[PDB]
């Protein structure tokens, strides 16, 4: 009777990680993705830091 | 970035006192050749008085 319940317990939960792991590996790949942005403008100023500061 | 502004404004004061140094010197240098013009016209009025004075002597 209550082995169902049981049942629904873990396979309500269990498609809640298949829902959650999408959601992760996304932001974590934007995020990822954003700093890379970071680092391609981060580079290109070094450069000109290093022409910049006294030559 | 940042040390750029630094850069940037330890660049603008030199340009500053640069400007500053030059304008100086320009003043200057007017205000001297006034004074030598001044005084070689002085000396020509002298030369014309002292050959008036020799004619007449």
């Amino acid at each position: 009777d209550k082995l169902k319940e049981a049942e629904t317990r873990a396979e309500f939960a269990e498609r809640s990680v298949t829902k959650l792991e999408k959601s992760i590996d996304d932001l974590e790949d934007e995020l990822y993705a954003q700093k890379l942005k970071y680092k391609a403008i981060s580079e290109e100023l070094d450069h000109a830091l290093n022409d910049m500061t006294s030559i | 970035m940042d040390a750029i502004k630094k850069k940037m404004q330890m660049l603008k004061l030199d340009k500053e006192n640069a400007l500053d140094r030059a304008e100086q010197a320009e003043a200057d240098k007017k205000a001297a050749e006034d004074r030598s013009k001044q005084l070689e016209d002085e000396l020509v009025s002298l030369q014309k008085k002292l050959k008036g004075t020799e004619d007449e002597l």
